[PDB]
RNA sequence: GAGUUGAAAAUAAGCAGAGAUCCGGAGAUUCCCGAAUAGGUCAACCUUUCGAACUUCUGCUGAAUCCAUGGGCAGGCAAGAGACAACCUGGCGAACUGAAACAUCUUAGUAGCCAGAGGAAAAGAAAGCAAAAGCGAUUCCCGUAGUAGCGGCGAGCGAA
RNA sequence: AUCCCGUGUGAAUCAGCAAGGACCACCUUGCAAGGCUAAAUACUCCUGGGUGACCGAUAGCGAAGUAGUACCGUGAGGGA
RNA sequence: GUGAAACUAAGUGGAGGUCCGAACCGACUGAUGUUGAAGAAUCAGCGGAUGAGUUGUGGUUAGGGGUGAAAUGCCACUCG
RNA sequence: AGUAACGCAAACAUUGGUGAGAAUCCAAUGCCCCGAAAACCUAAGGGUUCCUCCGCAAGGUUCGUCCACGGAGGGUGAGUCAGGGCCUAAGAUCAGGCCGAAAGGCGUAGUCGAUGGACAACAGGUGAAUAUUCCUGUACUACCCCUUGUUGGUCCCGAGGGACGGAGGAGGCUAGGUUAGCCGAAAGAUGGUUAUCGGUUCAAGGACGCAAGGUGACCCUGUUUUUCAGGGUAAGAAGGGGUAGAGAAAAUGCCUCGAGCCAAUGUUCGAGUACCAGGCGCUACGGCGCUGAAGUAACCGAUGCCAUACUCCCAGGAAAAGCUCGAACGACCUUCAACAAAAGGGUACCUGUACCCGAAACCGACACAGGUAGGUAGGUAGAGAAUACCUAGGGGCGCGAGACAACUCUCUCUAAGGAACUCGGCAAAAUAGCCCCGUAACUUCGGGAGAAGGGGUGCCCCCUCACAAAGGGGGUCGAAGUGACCAGGCCCGGGCGACUGUUUACCAAAAACACAGGUCUCCGCAAAGUCGUAAGACCAUGUAUGGGGGCUGACGCCUGCC
């Protein structure tokens, strides 16, 4: 059997369909969350992925 | 001949139960895909003959269905009655004589006849008495109504200009086809139902304590509080078309 | 009208050659040479910007992204043109 | 008016006593995402008939229906969308608490949520107060006053 | 009582109607069922000046360096 | 074997919520381990293993709720 | 307190090398471990951990010259592989439309959305890090140009097709394996011996074609109907083709022609002036350079292909585009414009590509005795993917060395007895594979059942031989013959639950839940019931032989009184 571990190896595409910027901007509630993120000063207001490339580092 | 291009394809997915996603028609899920059969309830081609070539098993029904051709180039499915000889010819119409398998409006026929597929008003597809042996009889007619004894022990005066497929609908032997494999209930997309005594008081009103709990309430109730014996769930003023309940 | 996929300031579509030893291996062994281009570039826009500014028929344009962000382009010229005689003129 | 190419030294080349660097006013550019707006999108990408999409305005043609309406086509520096800490207005709107419990009441029309809008908003020019004497739109402060009251006439609430 | 709404009934124009704390009579006051208006007024994400019986790196903004940063959480968010 | 039935040797067939047993799924007993190698495991056996199966990927129901072959179980090591 | 521990009990040891310093880094030789992996590749995730050089401040449960660590530089090459430029499922967003304090809820067209459908590349070499991507060979897609014809063509529309289940076993073969033949080498200090050791490889694709495989319709004759021998039919296959109705295609009805058809496999080209054992010449001793033999046959035999092939069953098995065919109606362009081909050339869209991926790099805070979809499945013994030992390939588990106290833990044996221990045979011990004999009470006649119980088993001879398994008789050893691993303990009663299953992730797997079956009761479709202020949705694209809800729980006898 497995352990009581919660996060696993789910694709970042499906994590970006739920917690990404689009479903965060498709509601009044989620854009109010982005009022609180931009009002606080977070450098990364979402946790996303990209349809083209991985990372520029 | 399977894949008739009349099986009509796309459906709502299986034996669904989701309105907004909440369980609202309980104990559903499982089984095959069960692709439906778009059959011809309201026969829109009157006074043209049509043979019977195939008795196909509809998984959506309790009975069978049958593939009927025409003299013109078409294919339909209809509910075949008891006594569907292979190759026999059925024909809808207004003055077509009475045969086990054809359709006609409810006026041009005698009284005291076995009919399965009747209409409750004009224009609809087909409503009443279309199960695997559901047979409706006719008591005598009236000016614009017709007292019809449908297979519940229930009579109903109805609009006389309604289509009706005369015949006793077949596959009666599902009264005795036992489900004795005991997991064949799950093959029909029917999950097991839990019982009200063995639940908790947050779930069912008969959530008990120690032991096999007696029913406790003054009446055996549903899981939403209404009494589940004798309490007729019917609006007091809808139609007043039924003569006597007779039940 | 013949539109490209994106209008991308064609006199800046190439940035710099690559002067590693493996690039000279690609010159002497492949008749190819190495350029660094921006990410917004094509196998149709770079390939046109070689047959015009240089004057050489280019055979293929094998591109790749590099994880520091910028894009790397192996351009292979035709058999008729040596990459060594056309790379010493630039300074390789 | 004398040195400069940010922090930030060094190096390579410049720019400058026909006035550089810098400061100030007005302009220009502003890739991509984001109202994001050609269409899709898993934001900063893809596909592209390279497009202010949609609503509103203007103009032509003008369905079922004669006039209409809907639609389509076109024009337009083109009006709106989005953002905004707190105050303000409008709507939904509690509960812990106090009453030594608690339901009327209080906390409280407060918090919170949504919408809108300006540097203020709301209100505002008497079908008003007052009392036989008189005042002259609204708002705010001191006061009357913790008064008259209201209230399981409890806890409290409290004007004019 | 005054003021505003839900259902239903449903007036009068100045010789009138409404208010003056149920209501009636007299007097007094005003003219609803149409709109618009600056000022005094409340506040700080700020800006420009002047101050401080305010702090001095466990304080003062969470933050005197990468500060809402490293780090934690799937996320809301928490947070040096 | 009788004019047909009722029924039976013998092959052929491969049904099963069949049996033994691997992967796989699950956790019955015992020992160990309890500042553990591990916030639930190791070792020795154990139950199912063609099904009311198991699992990947993309989804769905969201807290006066969901879901539950029903234990107050589970809903991100948190659930009257 | 300088105490426990240093993360399995696969195991290391020595000689050299590097250095200031070596159990730990490197090299060699033995030894040992996994080997349905502790091997290789890819999905996810991670994000630079990959490679050269330099360093040993911190990290590595020790050290360190080493490193998944620090610094500098480099590395991921696609028309064919995987996604997008194509299509849709679940689902989401939903123009208008209905509803609703707001936010928004319902819902149609439409658009997204792979885990699916459609579409074109394989072999050898290169290489500190890349290979279906770079080089060379042969290919294949999608458009343009070059030659013949056509005046209409494209899209929308009409249709076929795409297009689909589970189980079962039998064929025909390939992939692999073993043996033999062939080729090269070999004296491996031992009694004998060459009986020994290594190769015996080749893909995609282009052409030709299929039987002793399946399918091809009916009847008789011979045989076990069957493989085949023989006659007749004018439809009886894959397939085409005419018509008839409002009928272009299609569909339906009628008529006619066709004895063959289908697909893995196969021969040749690709394909040898490749690959390859070996020897030949120098070592920075890490490898390069020249030349090169045979490259066949048979037995097994796949879990891979034929193959969505047949047979059986109910629980009845996605959609759309690509593709093919086609009239009217509708939008646009028209002659060197459009369409269909035949050879030959030209052209080749974005992203992913490193590395780990049965893990030190992912998820468990750890370089954590745990978890993670999928693919390849060698030899011997075995029915086998278990097991035991091994080839390939990869490791020796990141603290060691002494000693051989008590005591804990993981194992082995134990005189005599055999449960006397104990809450309780808990745990251990014992049985164990294949064949033959034999098997009771009871029963729902299905079972119990592998009941129980007993015997043989290794290896050499012979003969009978279905002439492969196998049988009998004989001899031979050992105390012991499925001699290791592996591999049922059973019976007699009773209580409960009929049963297989499900249940408290992390103290309860049960007698609890469910179940097939029974009964009551509600429901006539604008149904009942459920969620939502509402619109509406499930019910249900179903219709009382159906859909809720209550209780009981197969089956057999019944279920009394109020």
């Amino acid at each position: 059997a497995a352990l009581c571990l919660t996060k696993r190896s789910r694709s970042r595409k499906s994590l970006a369909r739920t917690h990404g910027f689009r479903l965060r901007m498709s509601t009044t509630s989620g854009r109010a969350l982005l009022k609180r993120r931009r009002a606080k000063g977070r450098k990364i207001l979402c946790t996303k992925t990209n349809p083209s490339s991985g990372k520029r580092a | 001949n399977p894949r008739n291009n009349l099986i009509s394809g796309q459906r709502r997915c299986g034996k669904g139960r989701n309105a907004r996603g909440i369980i609202t028609a309980r104990h559903r899920g499982g089984g095959h895909k069960r692709l439906y059969r778009k059959i011809d309830f309201r026969r829109n081609e009157k006074d043209i003959y049509g043979k019977i070539v195939t008795i196909e098993y509809d998984p959506n029904r309790n009975a069978y269905i049958c593939l009927i051709h025409y003299g013109d180039g078409e294919k339909r499915y209809i509910l075949h009655p008891r006594g569907a000889i292979i190759g026999d010819t059925i024909v809808s119409g207004t003055e077509v004589p009475i045969k086990m398998g054809n359709a006609l409006p409810l006026t041009d026929m005698p009284l005291g006849t076995a009919i399965h597929n009747i209409e409750i008003t004009l224009g609809r597809g087909g409503q009443l008495a279309r199960a695997a042996g559901a047979v409706a009889k006719l008591i005598a007619k009236e000016g614009k109504s017709a007292t019809l004894k449908l297979p519940s022990g229930e009579v109903r005066l109805i609009s006389k200009n309604c289509s009706a497929t005369v015949g006793q609908v077949g596959n009666v032997g599902v009264n005795q086809k036992r489900l004795g494999r005991a997991g064949s209930k799950r093959w029909l997309g029917k999950r097991p139902v839990v019982r009200g005594v063995v639940m908790n008081p947050v779930d069912h009103p008969h959530g008990g304590g120690e032991g096999r709990a007696p029913i406790g309430r003054k009446s055996p109730t549903t899981p939403w509080g209404y009494p589940a014996l004798g309490r007729r769930s019917r609006k007091r003023n809808k139609y007043s078309d039924n003569f006597i309940i007779r039940r | 009208l013949k539109y490209p996929r994106r209008i991308l300031d064609v006199y800046q579509i190439l940035q710099s050659p690559i002067i590693t030893e493996a690039a000279i291996k690609n010159i002497a062994d492949e008749n190819s040479l190495l350029f660094t281009v921006d990410v917004r570039a094509d196998k149709k826009m770079i390939r046109e910007a070689i047959s015009n500014f240089f004057g050489v028929k280019v055979r293929k344009v094998n591109t790749l992204i590099r994880p520091d962000g910028t894009k790397k382009a192996y351009i292979m010229l035709n058999k008729e043109y040596n990459a060594s005689e056309l790379a010493k003129k630039i300074g390789i």
